[PDB]
């Protein structure tokens, strides 16, 4: 009953960020989910003294009839005090990204039950819009936890593994780690045995008030060479780029022998047969690129930033890394349109990065601000929102991936 | 009355503590009249000399008009008094709106003056009026209800309005209202006896929190003349644009005619302005005259024409789809129309935007595709069904190509030249046959062809494309090209049909020309 006081980081201010055009459908549905979380008290409609802003928007939900209500707190969130989370303050079970198979739940209803600090409600304004500008805009600010703001998975923590010590105690064979609103669930059992054991958890936490991940089978796809029966002065050029820019990465590679088949302006399908001396440069590069660059840790204190590719037919690649060409990850995405697609794969880099990390990457998307903005709510699912930005890719890097 | 919104002064600052500027005695006069009255209504009240705040006041007469106005001077107050959310900004665009059988339009009286203020800031809002005599009162006073002049009133005050409004609306699904300032406009499908009917419930419904309403005698109805549209309850259209016939055109004219007939596009399909807009090249001054072009002469009479006869755009149908139609005008100018009924417009408009120094039409006009569905979410909450000059098999497969992904709503295709091709594609595979060139200013061909040059005045990257050019230029059908600019690579990779570059598009002639042609890019020593 009584609300543990939230500050803003110093000096700091709310959010007056703007909001994004919504289509018909999607106010609606935001103005019947609203009006409901109005008559609960959840939330209440707010005066002119409120200059705050935060981004909403609806969201169909993943084999559900029901929209979902997704508030962009990214900004708020942001300008939140840190809480003592390092004392006892989860962090991060190293065991999870490794258990199996691993589920996600949807929790963010259990902070409804908590109340929010009254003097940092204002914060949590934000407005539903109106077509055309006919109508003010519905107007409201959130008296519960909300569903979204990092605030709220902290303040919850405490009750929360109240909530879970026992089935914790019960099953220790299963791994439960908690991220904002979601809940992710690994374990090791067969499948069948894990649903179920979902299910009990399902219910069990229903005692006080749909994904289907496998960790263990996600793997670092590296950069590979092309290895053609005959090859041709293009070819070697073509490899030889290729390789050019790897050996910044692993600086075994020597390209001196494949350089010296390219001596001369040869014509560029002209077949130059590999002389034995340069076969085994190949070879080594070859070799050298079968792994990971050694030494490529992660930091905890560091932005872990994801690059995404469109590779053509429906085909996407990417890079989790912190610092230039030290990549932390490196995987593939196959499918529908560009956009669907990229939403999904970016959805799935994210879920990784917390399963793995803990942490949702910070994307540079190969899109248009625009079209992004417009139909990236159409097929999002996700209850948390990474940071995007959005970049022009350089031909070549799409290149040396593949 | 109405609730009290709680308004509050910036954090750290204190309420505002100004000097009275000096007053005539005439006015000391004009005030304590005008200040009495409001005294008395309630409005403000006499306060004690504990309140050190105070803004200075003014005095007016009416323009054009014999008699004295009470003016406050808030500047400091309001740089003193928090933010509020405040109005909007965003008008309601007259094709988003329904047809409504009758609309009426309402000023609101004394509004702000209508409506409360928060006790806790009402000191904030304390002023003098100088006693006449060398020692006497020079009473203070401080407002009660919202102060015309001052920061948080339009905001409060519409956002009170919202709220005495609700009930209204709420029995009167059927009626649709609009805010904005201090008018209220009402439209109905209701006939017109019942329709003047509802006007009157809410009139009184309005002077029950004291909020005063225009007599219908002396009301406002259509035709409504609307931030530059001519509003009709079936129709409308910009207000009729006059072209002046001027013999000497000088840079501010041109520039005030370009901007006015771009207004009209956004219903006037047609409109050029090309040939005016190169008439402002080099310009040195703002009165310079130019004299016009043949072809901005035959632009500006053609334009006349188009505005010649008034045309009209309709209202939203939401019971039918919304239609959207684009065209080639020409270069980098695209045209669209939005209709429900077969060219039955209910907006048209133009799109020239170029987007980066490097485009083709298939990357154009899915970025005019874009823009418009912007638009179209924003003024009937829904993307439209385009109708393209572009082949699905054209699109998709510069689609697939390009690095960059996007994607283009439910459209058809639509045989209306002129339609939206690749000039040109880059072979995927360098050419069996064909001279192989290796451009570094110059280059060297595999069959022992070269012509290294030298220049004047020229870019790094600009070196670069020339070399291709030349390339190009001394080539056969079939060529195939290498070079170590990462940049020229990327440029025509794009397989772009148009730039600023002259170059660039000379280059692009090239291509367009071969038969084949293969690009490859190379490290740098
Ligand atoms: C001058 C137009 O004022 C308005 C602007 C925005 N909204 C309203 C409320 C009702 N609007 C709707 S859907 N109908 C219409 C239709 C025609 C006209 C005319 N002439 C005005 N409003 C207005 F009446």
């Amino acid at each position: 009953i009584e609300t543990v006081p939230v500050k803003l980081k110093p000096g700091m201010d709310g959010p007056k960020v703007k909001q994004w055009p919504l289509t018909e459908e999607k106010i609606k549905a935001l103005v019947e989910i609203c009006t409901e979380m109005e008559k609960e008290g959840k939330i209440s409609k707010i005066g002119p003294e409120n200059p705050y802003n935060t981004p909403v928007f609806a969201i169909k939900k993943k084999d559900s009839t029901k929209w979902r209500k997704l508030v962009d707190f990214r900004e708020l969130n942001k300008r939140t005090q840190d809480f003592w989370e390092v004392q006892l303050g989860i962090p991060h079970p190293a065991g999870l990204k490794k258990k199996k198979s691993v589920t996600v739940l949807d929790v963010g209803d259990a902070y409804f039950s908590v109340p929010l600090d009254e003097d940092f409600r204002k914060y949590t304004a934000f407005t539903i819009p109106s077509i055309n500008n006919e109508t003010p805009g519905i107007r409201y600010q959130y008296n519960v936890l909300p569903q979204g703001w990092k605030g709220s998975p902290a303040i919850f923590q405490s009750s929360m593994t109240k909530i879970l010590e026992p089935f914790r105690k019960q099953n220790p064979d299963i791994v439960i780690y908690q991220y904002m609103d979601d809940l992710y669930v690994g374990s090791d059992l067969e499948i069948g045995q894990h649903r179920t054991k979902i299910e009990e958890l399902r219910q069990h936490l229903l005692r006080w008030g749909g994904y289907e991940l496998h960790p263990d089978k996600w793997t670092v796809q590296p950069i590979v060479l092309p290895e053609k029966d005959s090859w041709t002065v293009n070819d070697i050029q073509k490899l030889v780029g290729k390789l050019n820019w790897a050996s910044q990465i692993y600086p075994g590679i020597k390209v001196r022998q494949l350089c010296k088949l390219l001596r001369g302006t040869k014509a560029l399908t002209e077949v130059i047969p590999l002389t034995e001396e340069a076969e085994l440069e190949l070879a080594e590069n070859r070799e050298i690129l079968k792994e990971p660059v050694h030494g490529v840790y992660y930091d905890p204190s560091k932005d872990l930033i994801a690059e995404i590719q469109k590779q053509g037919q429906g085909q996407w690649t990417y890079q989790i890394y912190q610092e230039p060409f030290k990549n932390l990850k490196t995987g593939k995405y196959a499918r529908t349109n560009d956009v669907k697609q990229l939403t999904e794969a970016v959805q799935k880099i994210t879920t990784e990065s917390i399963v793995i990390w803990g942490k949702t990457p910070k994307f540079k998307l190969p899109i248009q601000k625009e079209t992004w903005e417009t139909w990236w709510t159409e097929y999002w699912q996700a209850t948390w929102i990474p940071e995007w930005e959005f970049v022009n890719t350089p031909p070549l890097v799409k290149l040396w991936y593949q | 009355p109405i609730e009290t919104v709680p308004v509050k002064l910036k954090p750290g600052m204190d309420g505002p503590k100004v000097k009275q500027w000096p007053l005539t005695e005439e006015k000391i006069k004009a005030l304590v009249e005008i200040c009495t009255e409001m005294e008395k209504e309630g409005k403000i009240s006499k306060i004690g000399p504990e309140n050190p705040y105070n803004t200075p006041v003014f005095a007016i007469k009416k323009k054009d008009s014999t008699k004295w106005r009470k003016l406050v001077d808030f500047r400091e107050l309001n740089k003193r008094t928090q933010d509020f959310w405040e109005v909007q900004l965003g008008i309601p665009h007259p094709a988003g709106l329904k047809k409504k059988k009758s609309v009426t339009v309402l000023d609101v009286g004394d509004a702000y003056f209508s409506v409360p203020l928060d006790e806790d800031f009402r000191k904030y809002t304390a002023f003098t009026i100088p006693s006449i005599n060398n020692e006497t009162p020079g009473i203070r006073y401080q407002y009660n209800v919202l102060p015309q002049g001052w920061k948080g009133s339009p905001a409060i005050f519409q956002s009170s309005m919202t709220k005495i409004l609700e009930p209204f609306r709420k029995q009167n699904p059927d009626i649709v209202i609009y805010q904005y300032m201090d008018d209220l406009y009402v439209g109905s499908d209701l006939e017109i006896g019942q329709h003047r009917t509802k006007i009157e419930e809410l009139r009184q419904h309005l002077l029950r929190w004291g909020l005063t309403t225009p007599d219908k005698k002396h009301q406002k109805e259509p035709p409504f003349l609307w931030m530059g549209y001519e509003l009709h309850p079936d129709k409308w259209t910009v207000q009729p644009i006059v072209l002046p016939e001027k013999d000497s055109w000088t840079v501010n004219d041109i520039q005030k005619l370009v901007g006015k007939l771009n207004w009209a596009s956004q219903i006037y399909p047609g409109i050029k302005v090309r040939q005016l807009c190169k008439l402002l090249r080099g310009t040195k001054a703002l009165t310079e005259v130019i004299p016009l072009t043949e072809e901005a002469e035959l632009e500006l009479a053609e334009n006349r024409e188009i505005l010649k006869e008034p045309v009209h755009g309709v209202y939203y149908d939401p019971s039918k789809d919304l239609i959207a139609e684009i065209q080639k005008q020409g270069q980098g100018q695209w045209t669209y129309q939005i209709y429900q009924e077969p060219f039955k417009n209910l907006k048209t408009g133009k799109y020239a935007r170029m987007r980066g120094a490097h485009t083709n039409d298939v990357k154009q006009l899915t970025e005019a595709v874009q823009k418009i569905t912007t638009e179209s979410i924003v003024i009937w909450g829904k993307t439209p069904k385009f109708k393209l000059p572009i082949q699905k098999e054209t699109w998709e497969t510069w689609w697939t190509e390009y690095w960059q992904a996007t994607w283009i709503p439910e459209w058809e295709f639509v045989n209306t030249p002129p339609l939206v091709k690749l000039w040109y594609q880059l072979e995927k595979e360098p050419i069996v046959g064909a001279e192989t060139f290796y451009v570094d200013a110059g280059y060297v061909t595999n069959r022992g062809r070269q012509k290294v040059v030298t220049l004047t005045d020229t870019t790094n990257q600009k070196t670069e494309l020339q070399a291709i050019y030349l390339a190009l230029q001394d080539s056969g059908l079939e060529v195939n090209i290498v070079t170590d600019s990462q940049y020229a690579l990327g440029i025509i990779q794009a397989q772009p049909d148009q730039s600023e570059s002259e170059l660039v598009n000379q280059i692009i002639e090239q291509l367009i020309k071969k038969e084949k042609v293969y690009l490859a890019w190379v490290p740098a020593h």
